[PDB]
RNA sequence: GGUCAAGUGAAGAAGCGCAUACGGUGGAUGCCUUGGCAGUCAGAGGCGAUGAAAGACGUGGUAGCCUGCGAAAAGCUUCGGGGAGUCGGCAAACAGACUUUGAUCCGGAGAUCUCUGAAUGGGGGAACCCACCUAGGAUAACCUAGGUAUCUUGUACUGAAUCCAUAGGUGCAAGAGGCGAACCAGGGGAACUGAAACAUCUAAGUACCCUGAGGAAAAGAAAUCAACCGAGAUUCCCUUAGUAGUGGCGAGCGAACGGGGAUUAGCCCUUAAGCUUCAUUGAUUUUAGCGGAACGCUCUGGAAAGUGCGGCCAUAGUGGGUGAUAGCCCCGUACGCGAAAGGAUCUUUGAAGUGAAAUCGAGUAGGACGGAGCACGAGAAACUUUGUCUGAACAUGGGGGGACCAUCCUCCAAGGCUAAAUACUACUGACUGACCGAUAGUGAACCAGUACCGUGAGGGAAAGGCGAAAAGAACCCCGGAGAGGGGAGUGAAAUAGAACCUGAAACCGUAUGCGUACAAGCAGUGGGAGCCUACUUGUUAGGUGACUGCGUACCUUUUGUAUAAUGGGUCAGCGACUUAUAUUCAGUGGCAAGCUUAACCGUAUAGGGUAGGCGUAGCGAAAGCGAGUCUUAAUAGGGCGUU
RNA sequence: AACCCACUCCCGUUGAAAAGGUAGGGGAUGACUUGUGGAUCGGAGUGAAAGGCUAAUCAAGCUCGGAGAUAGCUGGUUCUC
RNA sequence: GGGGCUCAAACCACACACCGAAGCUGCGGGUGUCACGGUGACGCGGUAGAGGAGCGUUCUGUAAGCCUGUGAAGGUGAGUUGAGAAGCUUGCUGGAGGUAUCAGAAGUGCGAAUGCUGACAUGAGUAACGACAAUGGGUGUGAAAAACACCCACGCCGAAAGACCAAGGGUUCCUGCGCAACGUUAAUCGACGCAGGGUUAGUCGGUUCCUAAGGCGAGGCUGAAAAGCGUAGUCGAU
RNA sequence: UUAAAAACACAGCACUCUGCAAACACGAAAGUGGACGUAUAGGGUGUGACGCCUGCCCGGUGCCGGAAGGUUAAUUGAUGG
RNA sequence: CUUGUCGGGUAAGUUCCGACCUGCACGAAUGGCGUAACGAUGGCGGCGCUGUCUCCACCCGAGACUCAGUGAAAUUGAAAUCGCUGUGAAGAUGCAGUGUAUCCGCGGCUAGACGGAAAGACCCCGUGAACCUUUACUGUAGCUUUGCACUGGACUUUGA
RNA sequence: UUGACUGCGAGACAGACACGUCGAGCAGGUACGAAAGUAGGUCUUAGUGAUCCGGUGGUUCUGUAUGGAAGGGCCAUCGCU
């Protein structure tokens, strides 16, 4: 903090408390006691640690009638009605759509969708998986979740 | 995440300052003075409830005193020929009965002289 | 109904206390933001004798300040854009104007560019004073345009002691000078502190002062390491490892070998890679802009974006603000287009210059004395460097392999150039934040490095919010042609009235109810009459508390405080166990004789990367041996270890 | 006498004044007093020497840095059961 | 301890009765440990200190959700619920935002530090109003004259308390209009606010000319770097 | 800015150093003062007008002189291991 | 020791003046003993003069006092803020016992509130700080000795 | 005549630690006695100084390319009012 390098009055006879410069934590315009520097908040988790999360998020999906599987799902040109009646002949409103390869037409579609999300396999974090109502995933995507996660 | 004491720190002083209506000067309207009055009569609402239960015996004892004397025996005597007896009525009951019911006390009284103490 | 005596005793408050209701002062709290802070991704990394950074004075239809400009002075000329308002702001008003024959506005280039400042014609107290030479023009007491500092380099002329020529003296050309937050390479170089004192040591080659260069700098192609197997320039990151060493062997300091990565590159003294500067061949960016989709009805309301009902757009749906909460009202966004002319980058090929030291390195290698550096403080002390003094050999030669010798191995010093991986951000742009929201965040949200303080260097403040829109109160009355009010008007709301959102506390008042003038003390607490109010009409609720029993504040520091021991006038706001890296124990989880990665790569929280760390075996100082090992003459005993 | 100085008393001490005032007092042609301009300074200057003075600061000025020096010492340390 | 006490209200022996703690018992609640499966039994003063369980504030996710102009946060009363920090429901003010539940991060809780910054008290309507040269009337203006202007009359300085130069200051000078603030009172007055006006040189003072102390200093000598000294020279009045 | 004195200075006295590029002092050095002076001069030290005077001690520590002997640094490197 | 003893001065003299010598512990250029003139210098004694005093009295101006205007300061845990004798962190307005006392100002005085001011300067402590001293320790500028370098020729004496 | 022995050592006493005190018994070699046996200093309790560093005598250890050496380690021992 700016300033502050010398003593505001002498240190016996003026009857006032004893100071030795004026940006002191207890004086008004004083720095912070325990000033904030940029720091990282990023915790190690294993990396078994992290697949046995997702088999055990990814259980409770089935036995919550959350996880719908289908066979393929794949959309021609970008248009956001066209997403919209493919996903309602489901019934479907909040939904996260996994598939082995993103598709271009079908990442432009859903990209100003409200309540949809398109992602890969390897991309669904936890976060992800639990947010959503439904979770939508192809019959080729779920081959792909039992080899990396056994 | 920075936190402002004002909302919370106000709502602390009004309740003390609640407590502390009817005191004399400063003791109901500023704070430092105003929370040290209401811990002392905290200390002091807390000893006096052991006290009550003290001062109303006495009192209840100096008022049997005084009417079995007027029927012609002291305190001392009229207990002693009572537990003898049979009569296990509080003091809280005969000293009422001293002052309101005054043939019923005789009676009591009658009941403890007989019995020779 | 009388006179007397005795007893008893309501009201009457100069002022005060408590409760309540209304104000005043004051500025907290809440909500808000044109201001800050910290990152990521780019840019370009300098400006200056063609006069810089920083200024002084002037410039407008009118006073000041700020912002722009410079006697051509809120601007002049040309190109390019657009498409209708404009003459900058505080800061409004009154006049004069400008224009679709294209204004203001935005970008490129050009012109003008006062005085001071390296300041450079000579001086000087910065913004001032006094000149000389040449060319042109007047005739009076001048005007216009150029020049005239110093030093370095090259060049031409000339010429002292002194014959020749040397120093020197002139005139030309080219270059430098000053400023700037950090980074880089050198020169000089502390102390507080730690060691619970203090000298060696540490702090530390840090802080500070000085000198140069660049957008990066430096270092770079083995007279290097390894260990009889081999690697192959320099630079940066992770390990090895807080290990081997070093140390008043104290506090402390601290490698390398060997592995895993980022980057890829070498070329010359029988003259090269490369680097500049022009001239060309093409491409890409940059300095401004253009288009850019889809909503109606109804209820409350000052106002609709909000309630209710029904639609549409989507490569555009958690953007900003419009009279309350908007994908379809506006500006934008995704997505496509756009440069007369300047800047930059990457590009082929022509040229010039440089690289550049000439020919492989001699006062050099080695040595003695005193220092510095190496993790290494003289230590068995190898290696580099040099202040003083000396001093070789020439490839059958020389250096190194931690005293030294022998044998082996590996390189060729005393000449040069070289990109990338690396460091930083005063400066510009875009995006973001489990950052601040006016005592916070920059010292600075506001005309802040200002006001103010100091002779100076220097130090350094306080100060935000009417309303959606000024609709900012026409007119009347009191008053000094006042200040300030009472009405009336605007507004949804003036107790939103310009000191204007909300508006607390300390502190100061007015009004009502009860108590208080024979009474002694931390001011309360237990009991308690009477009075007043309300209404459920007294086993009720609220205000007051005559009288009476008990009762010497709080914090700190102490063996112990009512203590006449400390600290506090009160209110409001702020103010003290945090963070990073290494570890040990406990709880809770993942795998399990195995567990786990670091830098790094990457779609980037996935996945790869198992170099490394811990564990599965100990004993001994070690060689070593190993369910054992060490001591010992000892399969004796004993220490530590093993199911 | 002017001018320079400061021996005594009293007042003043929140002062008219962060060193004065009224009464008396010493020198007053000299080792005198004074204006303007200049020189010497921080382990340094200057001193007819009091450790005195160097901008109301001197047994080592002020200012900014090392620097948040160090403090086995005082003080303080915030919600509940 | 006081009043007061003498066959005692004193002392010595004996006897029976009563008072008297938060001790013990009774009745109603809350908790800790252990045992058996909700019951029993034993506990529950506390400084330094150890252990366990919780409340509340700001921000993030849940949340493009839910509440809200038929009124959010904030402020101020009342009532009510818990063992406590605390919670909830409403009247008035206010005028646009708030965050259920469960998790996650802290600039997370103040009465003290002769603590920091603002505001406001007590002393108290008290001390003081700055040389003890001195004032008294009349008139005028004015909303209002002890203080302003004028007149008559008193006092004081006069080697200054008069007049003029230098330094220093910078509009304080004059006029018209003003009284909020400044003036230790009032003010019609002012060195105060606003707006205009005012400074005329061959001889006065500077500048130009000359130098003193001293400064700078081409070359030069010296010095790790910055730089030091100094020649020619050119600045410097008093 | 609580001490004006018996404290400091002083004229006079003495000791001692200095032969000039002087001793001495300020300067990493150049240089400057001393001094454009030259032992009747310059620096340091003590005493302190004037009058009468200034007595004994060279063992200690200083300074001055001496050179014989004893010790004694870098340097050199015989000998031995 | 000590106000030594003697003499002078005074009614009375721990001071003053002149002597003595028993100099705790004078002494000769850190000078010894005298000295005219000088001193806002220390001690003692006289004349004059007096409110210095016995012992204060009256008078004159400026405050203080009252009225109108402006308007501070230090201090402060809160106050319904008496005496005495005891107890008590050992000297009590606040505790115990008791005695006195209607409520509130103004002008005066200072006995207490261990009154206000200044984190005691005296004393002690801190493995605190400065500055000063020396034959404390360890260094250092300056001064000085000798070897080598810049640095040469000839002669001569002596040594191996 | 050298038991004032060499390697140990069950088990104890003391005690914050570092140190301290007693000791049967086993193995090697011994001395006295004819032999059972006694002997790991003296009737007992004081007569003492950690670590670092440096010196000396040994050594089945290590020894910076290799063979050695220097240096280091292990055992014995010397140098502190
Ligand atoms: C002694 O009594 C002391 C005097 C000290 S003088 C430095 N007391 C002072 O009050
Ligand atoms: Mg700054
Ligand atoms: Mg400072
Ligand atoms: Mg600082
Ligand atoms: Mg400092
Ligand atoms: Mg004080
Ligand atoms: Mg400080
Ligand atoms: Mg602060
Ligand atoms: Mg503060
Ligand atoms: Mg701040
Ligand atoms: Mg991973
Ligand atoms: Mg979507
Ligand atoms: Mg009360
Ligand atoms: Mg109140
Ligand atoms: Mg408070
Ligand atoms: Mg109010
Ligand atoms: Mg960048
Ligand atoms: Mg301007
Ligand atoms: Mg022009
Ligand atoms: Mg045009
Ligand atoms: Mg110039
Ligand atoms: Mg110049
Ligand atoms: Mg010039
Ligand atoms: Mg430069
Ligand atoms: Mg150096
Ligand atoms: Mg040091
Ligand atoms: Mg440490
Ligand atoms: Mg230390
Ligand atoms: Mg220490
Ligand atoms: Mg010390
Ligand atoms: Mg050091
Ligand atoms: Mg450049
Ligand atoms: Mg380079
Ligand atoms: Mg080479
Ligand atoms: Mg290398
Ligand atoms: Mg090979
Ligand atoms: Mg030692
Ligand atoms: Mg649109
Ligand atoms: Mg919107
Ligand atoms: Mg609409
Ligand atoms: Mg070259
Ligand atoms: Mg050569
Ligand atoms: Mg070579
Ligand atoms: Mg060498
Ligand atoms: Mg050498
Ligand atoms: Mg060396
Ligand atoms: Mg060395
Ligand atoms: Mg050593
Ligand atoms: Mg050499
Ligand atoms: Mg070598
Ligand atoms: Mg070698
Ligand atoms: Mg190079
Ligand atoms: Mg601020
Ligand atoms: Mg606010
Ligand atoms: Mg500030
Ligand atoms: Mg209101
Ligand atoms: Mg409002
Ligand atoms: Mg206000
Ligand atoms: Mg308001
Ligand atoms: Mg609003
Ligand atoms: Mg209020
Ligand atoms: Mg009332
Ligand atoms: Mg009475
Ligand atoms: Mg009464
Ligand atoms: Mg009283
Ligand atoms: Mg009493
Ligand atoms: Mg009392
Ligand atoms: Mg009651
Ligand atoms: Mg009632
Ligand atoms: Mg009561
Ligand atoms: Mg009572
Ligand atoms: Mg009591
Ligand atoms: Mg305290
Ligand atoms: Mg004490
Ligand atoms: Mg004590
Ligand atoms: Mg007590
Ligand atoms: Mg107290
Ligand atoms: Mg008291
Ligand atoms: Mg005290
Ligand atoms: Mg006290
Ligand atoms: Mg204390
Ligand atoms: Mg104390
Ligand atoms: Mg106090
Ligand atoms: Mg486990
Ligand atoms: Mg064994
Ligand atoms: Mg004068
Ligand atoms: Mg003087
Ligand atoms: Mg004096
Ligand atoms: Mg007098
Ligand atoms: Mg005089
Ligand atoms: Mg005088
Ligand atoms: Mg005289
Ligand atoms: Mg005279
Ligand atoms: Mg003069
Ligand atoms: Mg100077
Ligand atoms: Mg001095
Ligand atoms: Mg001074
Ligand atoms: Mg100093
Ligand atoms: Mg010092
Ligand atoms: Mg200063
Ligand atoms: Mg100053
Ligand atoms: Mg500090
Ligand atoms: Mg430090
Ligand atoms: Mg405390
Ligand atoms: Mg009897
Ligand atoms: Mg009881
Ligand atoms: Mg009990
Ligand atoms: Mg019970
Ligand atoms: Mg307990
Ligand atoms: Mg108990
Ligand atoms: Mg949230
Ligand atoms: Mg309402
Ligand atoms: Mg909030
Ligand atoms: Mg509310
Ligand atoms: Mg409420
Ligand atoms: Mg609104
Ligand atoms: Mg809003
Ligand atoms: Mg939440
Ligand atoms: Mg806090
Ligand atoms: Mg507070
Ligand atoms: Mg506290
Ligand atoms: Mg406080
Ligand atoms: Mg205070
Ligand atoms: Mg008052
Ligand atoms: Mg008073
Ligand atoms: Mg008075
Ligand atoms: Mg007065
Ligand atoms: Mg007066
Ligand atoms: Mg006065
Ligand atoms: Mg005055
Ligand atoms: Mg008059
Ligand atoms: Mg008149
Ligand atoms: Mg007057
Ligand atoms: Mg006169
Ligand atoms: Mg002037
Ligand atoms: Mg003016
Ligand atoms: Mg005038
Ligand atoms: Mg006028
Ligand atoms: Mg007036
Ligand atoms: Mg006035
Ligand atoms: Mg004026
Ligand atoms: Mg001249
Ligand atoms: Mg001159
Ligand atoms: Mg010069
Ligand atoms: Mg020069
Ligand atoms: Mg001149
Ligand atoms: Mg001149
Ligand atoms: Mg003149
Ligand atoms: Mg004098
Ligand atoms: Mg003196
Ligand atoms: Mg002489
Ligand atoms: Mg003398
Ligand atoms: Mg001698
Ligand atoms: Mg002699
Ligand atoms: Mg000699
Ligand atoms: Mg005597
Ligand atoms: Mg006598
Ligand atoms: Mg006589
Ligand atoms: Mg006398
Ligand atoms: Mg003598
Ligand atoms: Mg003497
Ligand atoms: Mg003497
Ligand atoms: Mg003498
Ligand atoms: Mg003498
Ligand atoms: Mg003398
Ligand atoms: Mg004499
Ligand atoms: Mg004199
Ligand atoms: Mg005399
Ligand atoms: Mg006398
Ligand atoms: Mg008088
Ligand atoms: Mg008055
Ligand atoms: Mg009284
Ligand atoms: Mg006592
Ligand atoms: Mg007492
Ligand atoms: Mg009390
Ligand atoms: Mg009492
Ligand atoms: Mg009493
Ligand atoms: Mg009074
Ligand atoms: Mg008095
Ligand atoms: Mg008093
Ligand atoms: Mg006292
Ligand atoms: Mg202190
Ligand atoms: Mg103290
Ligand atoms: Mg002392
Ligand atoms: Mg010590
Ligand atoms: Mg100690
Ligand atoms: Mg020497
Ligand atoms: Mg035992
Ligand atoms: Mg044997
Ligand atoms: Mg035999
Ligand atoms: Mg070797
Ligand atoms: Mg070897
Ligand atoms: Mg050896």
């Amino acid at each position: 903090v700016s300033g502050g390098g010398k003593k505001p009055w002498r240190q016996k006879g003026t009857g006032r408390a004893r100071a030795g410069t004026i940006r002191s934590p207890i004086w008004r315009g004083g720095g912070t006691t325990f000033a904030a520097k940029p720091r990282s908040h990023e915790q190690k988790l294993n990396k078994k640690m992290y697949r046995a999360a997702l088999r055990s998020i990814l259980a409770e999906l089935v036995r919550l009638d959350r996880l719908v599987v289908v066979a393929d799902f794949a959309v021609d040109a970008p248009k956001t009605k066209g997403l919209v009646a493919k996903l309602d002949t489901l019934g479907l409103k909040d939904v996260l759509i996994v598939t082995d390869g993103v598709d271009e037409n079908l990442y432009l579609a859903a990209r100003n969708l409200a309540h949809v999300d398109v992602r890969d396999v390897q991309g669904s974090d936890p976060v992800s998986l639990i947010a959503y109502d439904k979770v939508l995933v192809t019959v080729s995507a779920v081959k792909k979740f039992e080899e990396l996660l056994g | 995440a920075r936190v402002k004491r004002g909302v919370i720190a106000r709502r602390r002083h009004k309740k003390i300052l609640k407590l502390a209506k009817g005191y004399y000067g400063a003791r109901s309207r500023v704070f430092r003075v105003a929370k040290q009055a209401v811990i002392k009569a905290g200390q002091y609402a807390y000893r006096d409830r052991r006290q009550r239960k003290r001062q109303f015996r006495a009192l209840w004892i100096a008022r049997i005193n005084a009417g079995a004397r007027q029927n012609g025996l002291s305190y001392s005597r009229l207990i002693a020929g009572l537990k003898k007896a049979a009569i296990e009525i509080d003091r809280k009951v005969l000293a009422d009965l001293a002052v309101n019911e005054k043939a019923a006390f005789t009676a009591i009284v009658e009941k403890a002289k007989a019995s020779l103490a």
